């Protein structure tokens, strides 16, 4: 009886490694809410147990409050304070109530609680301690299949979840099977499952490499990007600061022997190891293999790379579906235009042309000279108008006046053009119309006319998507916008 | 006191061509046959037409 | 609830017999006409006058209804929309064919990226199904 | 139906009361009403002017009797501290 709650707590202490403070306080919380359900009325109930003798006593509790609105379960702090001046705000007054016989019902209840404080407690810190099995490749068993979800059986009655698109697309579990995968996040979900599982994320794939070659978990090599298109093939990025060590050879292995491994986890994935370069074009070069690239341009301003290819590895070079250059794109963050090296050529002649044309025709210049400032790298007006001085006077034939007056025309003709598009819609189409719709200040017209949307007809026919990357044009702000821009234009 | 279960044609069974059969629910415990013998009777004779 | 209550049985009915008894007309010229004499049975409670008016309102009301499955469970991606329209719908919360059934074509219309095209779009996906919006 | 509905279209300042009532109509236990009547709180406007902390300050009120006094005031949908402006109106003032 008495000895019984020692033994009981020590038990529950040591098998749960779990604070005996932790496990009272829940059991009084237990038996609390087992003695409000023998009340007809809505009460409050405060328990006490004894920590010596396992003895326990209940009280109606009345939460001692500034202002009551339930006078069942609270009381004012002015009436707690004439039956003892001792209690403050937040304190509980307690009434002789007779404690709830230990039966069946009540053992139930308790090893309910006991049960969800061990979740909170024993589970939680092995979850803290388990803090690498929490980013890494987790092993579990399939608990259930269903058509959204794959339910895994971790041990110690905890679960997790591998979604639908974080499965492979050609794998099929069945229960029983035993499943790898990382835990890529923890929710601390009041319902629901709290781990989720994924094989489908890149970090499916460096983890693996992380277990298979010791120089990763050594952090001898590192893995620098991970591009991936799951259960059809992958690229990886690797550096090593030691020259002794070639790190593409060591996640290679012995015949391979260690990406197939990778690869045989990941149902036959195909997985291209390239080694990271600090420079971009190199880098992009790199992976692009095993196409090989004849020359790169870098367009620094668009963040985008036109990689030009011999025309028997252009199929090569772009892939399957597009597949070899978009994990390339992925893995350097680059936009990549695979071209042949003769249309490399036949675009570098169009935007040349371009660019005379557009110098020719807004700076008052000869062909001749229009052509020495694209071959001196100028393509845009914006760069003449705005370049050091010191660059465009390292031109053969620029003196300082012809620089200035080349200087002022690219601007007069940026400002014409400006002033050509605000005539186009912003004095006229988008000072009338798109103007209407309530809430469309000048500067916001202009914006939205630079994108081609001049008239209240134009704007009514965009979506929120379309308009999301205006600088001062919240989400909110277009849905109303388009809607106002709908409610004149079509119902009008 | 005043408000009763109103109700409304669920469906409009036409079963093939120049046949109907319309059903109506829900009505009082009594009121199913007052509506059936309204009807039926003016349909019979009031409803107006030419032969 | 206390056990000095004491429950009888509560007959709310104010009338006992009412008889009609229809009979020839002669007031007007015309002749086939009726005239329609009720003689009811009141308790006192109720005006006999105030009595066929609420039973000529009690039928006159009545006679106001006619005067003057699986495929719901299914998500919206399973209907072959366009990326666009299906986006659109996700963004919100419509996630089975049983929620787009209920919204009505003007609360579509309000949802962002929602266009006249991807409305009817949608409108003709569901009746190749023989659904229609607002059910 | 046109028919036989075409044959039917011929037939077819005190803040509130409340506030002007005596404190005994609250239904309070025999002894707070005493111990109310004892302080000269005779109507619910009187005594929906005083504060909690005026109240327990009254001899034999307990925190028993104040939590009653709350509940039953709350089932009315007022509260303890509300000012009144021109309370008592000059009908009262006389008895």
């Amino acid at each position: 009886m008495n000895k019984e709650i020692l033994a009981v707590v020590e038990a529950v202490s040591n098998e749960k490694a779990l604070p005996r403070e932790k496990i009272f306080e829940a059991l009084e919380s237990a038996l609390a809410t087992a003695t409000k359900k023998k009340y007809e009325q809505e009460i409050d109930v405060r328990v006490q147990i004894d920590r010596k003798s396992g003895d326990f006593d209940t009280f109606r509790r009345w939460l001692v409050v500034d202002e009551v609105t339930q006078p069942t379960k609270e009381i004012t702090l002015e009436a707690a304070r004439y039956e003892d001046e001792s209690l403050n705000l937040g304190d509980y007054v307690e009434d002789q109530i007779e404690s709830v016989t230990f039966d069946r019902i009540t053992t139930q209840t308790a090893k309910q609680v006991i049960v969800q404080k061990v979740r909170e407690a024993e589970r939680a810190m092995v979850v803290d301690q388990f803090r690498e099995h929490e980013g890494e490749i987790i092993t579990g068993v399939v608990k259930k299949v269903n058509r959204d979800n794959i339910s895994l059986d971790l041990g110690n009655n905890a679960e997790a979840v591998i979604l639908r698109e974080d499965m492979l697309p050609r794998e099929n579990f069945r229960p029983g099977d035993r499943v790898r995968g990382v835990l890529y996040s923890v929710r601390p979900e009041a319902r629901g499952a709290q781990l989720f599982v994924t094989r489908s994320k890149p970090e499916m794939l460096i983890e693996l490499f992380r277990i298979e070659v010791p120089e990763i978990g050594e952090e001898v090599i590192e893995i620098k990007a991970a591009a991936r298109d799951p259960g059809s093939r992958a690229k990886i990025a690797v550096k090593t600061n030691d020259k002794r060590i070639d790190p593409v050879g060591a996640c290679v292995g012995m015949r391979g022997a260690r990406v197939q491994a990778v690869s045989t986890e990941l149902g036959g994935e195909r997985i291209d190891i390239v080694l990271w370069d600090d420079n971009p074009a190199q880098f992009v070069i790199n992976a692009m293999a095993p196409a090989d690239v004849a020359s790169i341009v870098v367009d620094e301003d668009k963040h985008t790379m036109d990689i030009a290819v011999e025309a028997g590895n252009l199929a090569q070079a772009i892939g399957r579906n597009g597949q070899n250059v978009r994990l390339a794109s992925q893995l350097s963050g680059w936009e990549l235009n695979v071209m042949t090296v003769d249309d490399l050529q036949a675009k570098h002649q169009a935007e040349a042309h371009a660019a005379i044309d557009t110098f020719t025709k807004y700076l008052d210049i000869d062909e001749d000279f229009a052509t020495v400032l694209v071959e001196e790298g100028f393509s845009t007006l914006e760069e003449l108008a705005y370049v050091p001085m010191k660059e465009l006077l390292e031109i053969e034939g620029l003196d300082e006046p012809t620089v200035e007056a080349l200087r002022e025309r690219a601007k007069n003709a940026l400002a014409t053009i400006a002033q050509a598009q605000e005539e186009s819609l912003g004095d006229n189409k988008p000072a009338d119309d798109l103007l209407n719709l309530e809430g469309v200040d000048r500067d916001l017209a202009f914006k939205l006319a630079a994108r081609g949307v001049c008239t209240l007809e134009d704007l009514a026919e965009q979506g929120i998507d379309d308009l999301a990357d205006i600088e001062g044009l919240t989400d909110e702000k277009a849905g109303a916008l388009i809607m106002a821009a709908r409610n004149i234009c079509w119902f009008g | 006191v005043t408000e009763f279960l109103k109700p409304r044609l669920v469906d409009i069974e036409q079963v093939s061509s120049t046949h109907a059969k319309v059903t109506l629910e829900p009505l009082e415990r009594g009121f199913g046959h007052t509506l059936g013998n309204a009807l039926r009777r003016i349909l019979l004779s009031s409803m107006p037409g030419c032969a | 609830r206390p056990i000095g209550r004491l429950l009888v049985d509560a007959c709310y009915s104010p009338v006992e017999r009412i008889a009609y008894n229809v009979e020839a007309a002669r007031v007007e010229q015309r002749t086939d006409l009726d005239k329609l004499v009720i003689e009811m049975e009141t308790n006192g409670t109720i005006d006999p006058e105030e009595a066929i008016r609420r039973a000529a309102t009690i039928l006159a009301e009545q006679l106001e209804a006619f005067v003057d499955d699986p495929i719901l469970l299914r998500p919206v991606d399973d209907l072959e929309l366009t990326v666009r329209s299906a986006n659109c719908l996700k963004a919100e919360a419509i996630h089975y064919i049983g929620d787009l059934v209920q919204r009505t074509e003007v609360e579509l219309l309000k949802t962002p990226n929602l266009g006249k095209k991807s409305l009817t779009e949608i409108k003709d996906v569901l009746a190749s199904r023989g659904l229609s919006l607002g059910m | 139906a046109t028919i036989l509905a075409e044959q039917l279209e011929a037939f077819v300042p005190e803040f509130d009361p409340i506030l002007l009532r005596p404190v005994d109509d609250l239904e309070l236990t025999v002894r707070s009403a005493n111990c109310l009547k004892a302080e000269a709180i005779h109507y619910i406007g009187d005594l929906v002017q005083r504060t909690e902390v005026e109240l327990l300050k009254t001899p034999n009120l307990g925190k028993k009797s104040l939590t009653e006094i709350k509940d039953v005031l709350a089932s009315r949908g007022l509260s303890l501290g509300m000012r009144l402006e021109n309370w008592p109106p000059a009908s009262i003032a006389d008895e």
